[PDB]
């Protein structure tokens, strides 16, 4: 209820796409996102964690209007490159803490995860930038999550 | 138009240097501009005075230290007023307390609370150039204070906000903020304009000369910031708010920590990062992808100096919460493209991944922002990735 | 009681030196004394700052010169506050503006108009030692000002007057004020007490160390003044208000001018000295005896540097008002006995003339005050006259 | 009245004694003032200007009660040492400017002589000290002189 931030931002118009068990070799990220880009679908969030036993998972987000289109291109790519599956979700929201301060990522992110945890909001994705910490949650909890974050932090 | 200019220690390091600063300032005034100049102590005075106090005590008294160290800028403000008046341009010097830069009570680290525009506005309308002492102020009780490092920069930006200046000009050694580090890409080129948000996302441009806090302050108050080389070789870079990508940023001082097979339940992310924060370990990147079979992986990045501390802490957490393992790697580099317009254009990330794949560079992690894509790769590829992306995005010169 | 102490540049010349004054102050404060300390800039600082300004300009801007030179004392007040705190005695530094020493606008030569006692009185009642920067204040408009030479001495006495302190202590190299110059009389003795009036009458005992203006000021406000060696070898001398003769004073740098056969009519005295005053010749002695046959003689004394100027002015007047001649002599010395109680007793002047007569010294001129007798003698006799009088009056003691 | 001084002092209890044409040789001031001191007569002002043709004049002042005693002693001394004559005056006053400032004798004295000259007050004697300028005048003019000095000067 004291930490300082510029604001809390969110986006309800987002759809999640994940291709799981993709081979961890150069050129794959381009094979996944190349055809999405070729279709002119805009991409917002992209998340990839470390490979384990030579496969990794690759997730990105698109505007809700492009979900079905991106899903089918990703599903066709998933079969082409031997990935395990391609899965999609439309019932998500992206909420972010902005104006974070570069040296302080560990503090504000600790508080944000704490605030979400008090309510029982499960975090599905986490991404970071120099001035932002971003979270992906189920869409229905958005209002509770924003209210929790407004209490947890101090707006500048 | 009204302009605020700040001159660093080197710029005002000698009388000869001050005379030069005056000559330039003369040119702006001659052009129809009202000028407010912020100056720092001549070179060596701030360190010399601090050294005089530590000579007295190991932890010198903060309140008394401020009145010592603050004098350096007061010498400087007078000389430049004299060198200006000598050159036929009227000038008035201002103490921190004279303008009234009201501040915190945190003695060697005070923050600006309020700036009175009334006295300066009168001097400007009378046609005089206002020379303000950087890095000082006073608290509500009349005690002298110092701002801390980059204090002068802060003062200049704070003066620009309170006076609603057209722009604040920071004079330094560099000609501007470049597309990437010219030491790494010799074809890097100077930028004409970038947003505050872009400049903050390319942190490594942030350095000793321009303090990050200064960029931060101007953004809160929409203060146009210009960084230029002291002698006006060029226009410098204008940082304000409004080329597929602006620039390429990188960090070689990174180490990654991953905890695997973490139970996917609320509160677990707090358990992973909470103890890291308690230890004062700086964290840069945090990445978590979607769970599978109710477990996921959690990764974050720290400076190499704190790598093993963070790793032993994480191994403890992995034991506490029942995760599969905690593992770390120090042989990584972070490479990023930043630029607005990433938001309005498809395919920017595609082109970055293709250019890395042409060079046989494997991508280990991806993290993002609306205006940024960050990649973690094996450290050996850092310069090659930076060059690959630099030609690919057509920033070469 | 409340004591004001002033330490000059040599006393605070180095950090090591500053540390001892603090020990000195500690002793007083521990004795139950509230202490106000006024300090000067560290050695060489004031001259170093001025020379830095002459570097910029031939005639440096007075108002801006004030802003630069004033900083020197501001460094010193903090160091002594820090050196006092370390020793365990609480202290606060005061800039001139903080106490609120309001002054005049004559920038390099400002005069004190008013001193606020409220904030200092508060710090003293809180039990802290207040360290004030000497030699500075601010005019009614907020401009920084410097007192001029001897400014710190002035500041300490002004604080002593405004605070109604019990006494003001001036620390310097000398042990006190002596019976006569020890160089001339090795048997000279340190005086315990003399009045302001005696001290002013012995003008040569006033060196750069103790500005005469400072003694004048203390006199107008009955501020007891003590002059001591910085290391308290002894009680020093106390100068306050209230032994046959206190001391013997002399001046070797004199020249006598006499205009003879002047018409004894109102206005002629104005005609003789008016033009001397117009030329800015400083005059010491003026002697005129009773007229005879409606003419008299008019004599005055000037510094040897002004002799030829004064003589040629006088000749012109002698011509204008019809005098018989104007003559000058540079081969003279002035010797004086000063002492209160001279008023009370008969025969003091008799004893002075007898002592000079025992030595074959011819008295050429005599001038008087209630507490002084002055004689003008041949220059060669100066030391002998002083010695003869010093023993005649039993000052060898 | 621009000059600053501490104040204007005057003494009405004074008597002037002059011995004229006294040989200008050492010991003579002692021979004149030695017996006066022996009679225990207090002396205030003593004024002697430079000798001319080996003789000088010597003037001093005493309290009015002692005038007659001092006058006769001086008259006997004048006869003893070969002086030309001894003369006395009772109708005089002493007026002084005090708080002068050693630096300014030329300025304050110029102004005092001018204020007295604008009235037609003739100055008969002038003597000086570091902090005082003193004048002797006919007693009848004391009031006029003091008012003139007050007008011409600024006090503290
Ligand atoms: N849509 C991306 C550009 C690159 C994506 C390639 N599929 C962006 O705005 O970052
Ligand atoms: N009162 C002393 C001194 C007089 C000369 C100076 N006022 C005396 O009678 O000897
Ligand atoms: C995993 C995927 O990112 C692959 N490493 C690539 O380089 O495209
Ligand atoms: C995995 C971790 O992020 C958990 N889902 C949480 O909400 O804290
Ligand atoms: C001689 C001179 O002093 C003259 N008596 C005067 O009153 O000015
Ligand atoms: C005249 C008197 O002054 C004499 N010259 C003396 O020396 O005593």
């Amino acid at each position: 209820e004291q930490p300082i931030i510029s604001g809390i931002a969110f986006n309800r118009d987002e759809a999640k796409l994940t291709i799981r068990g993709v081979p961890d070799t150069p050129g794959v990220a381009f094979k996944i996102l190349g055809p999405i880009s070729a279709a002119n679908v805009e991409v917002d969030m992209i998340v990839q964690n470390v490979a384990h036993d030579n496969t990794t998972d690759f997730t990105f987000t698109v505007h809700r209007n492009d979900y079905l289109n991106a899903l089918e291109i990703l599903k066709q790519t998933a079969a082409n490159i031997g990935a395990r599956e391609a899965i999609g979700d439309t019932n998500i929201a992206k909420v972010s803490i902005v104006g974070v301060g570069m040296r302080s990522h560990a503090g504000v992110a600790s508080r944000m995860f704490e605030a979400l945890a008090k309510e029982s909001i499960n975090i599905q994705m986490i991404s970071t930038s120099e001035i932002k910490v971003s979270v992906v949650i189920e869409e229905k909890y958005l209002e509770l999550a924003v209210r929790a974050l407004h209490t947890a932090f101090e707006l500048d | 138009a009204l302009i605020v200019q700040k001159f660093g220690g080197t710029s005002v390091g000698t009388v000869e240097r001050i005379e030069q600063v005056a000559e330039k300032v003369k040119k702006f005034r001659e052009a129809g501009d009202d000028v407010v100049v912020v100056v720092s102590a001549m070179s060596g005075e701030t360190n010399r005075l601090i050294g005089l106090a530590n000579q007295i005590m190991e932890q010198p008294v903060p309140r008394e230290l401020d009145v010592m160290v603050s004098t350096g800028e007061q010498v400087t403000i007078a000389l430049l007023s004299m060198a200006l008046i000598k050159r036929g341009v009227p000038a008035v010097s201002y103490t921190g307390n004279q303008v009234r830069i009201l501040t915190d009570s945190a003695h060697t680290k005070a923050r600006i609370l309020h700036i009175d525009d009334t006295h300066i506005r009168a001097d400007l309308k009378a046609g005089r150039v206002v020379v303000v002492a950087g890095f000082q102020g006073v608290d509500g009780n009349g005690n002298i204070t110092t701002l801390g490092r980059g204090g002068s920069d802060t003062t200049g930006v704070a003066l620009a906000a309170a006076l609603k200046a057209d722009e604040c000009q920071i004079y330094t050694d560099v000609d501007g903020v470049y597309t990437t580090d010219p030491r790494v890409v010799p074809q890097a080129r100077r930028l004409d304009k970038i947003t505050f948000e872009e400049m903050l996302e390319m942190a490594s441009l942030g350095s000793k000369v321009l303090q990050i806090r200064a960029v931060e302050f101007a953004g809160k108050y929409n203060v146009p910031l210009r960084v230029l080389h002291s002698f006006q070789e060029g226009p410098g870079t204008l940082i304000t708010i409004d080329p597929i990508i602006s620039g390429i940023a990188f960090n070689r001082d990174e180490a990654k920590l991953t905890i695997r097979g973490v139970p996917d339940t609320p509160g677990v992310a707090f358990k992973i990062l909470g103890p890291i924060s308690a230890a004062n370990v700086e964290v840069d990147m945090i990445v978590q992808n979607v769970a599978h079979d109710n477990t996921t992986d959690f990764t974050f990045t720290v400076h190499r100096n704190d790598y093993l501390n963070a790793l032993e802490i994480l191994k403890q957490t992995a034991a506490n919460i029942g995760a599969r393992e905690a593992i770390g790697d120090t042989n990584i580099a972070k490479v990023s493209i930043v630029g607005v317009g990433m938001r309005s254009h498809a395919g920017v990330a595609s082109r970055m991944f293709e250019a890395l794949a042409k060079e046989s560079i494997n991508i280990q992690m991806i993290s993002t922002s609306e205006i940024k894509v960050s990649v973690v790769i094996e450290e050996k590829y850092l310069e090659l990735a930076v060059r690959a992306l630099h030609t690919a995005f057509e920033l070469d010169a």
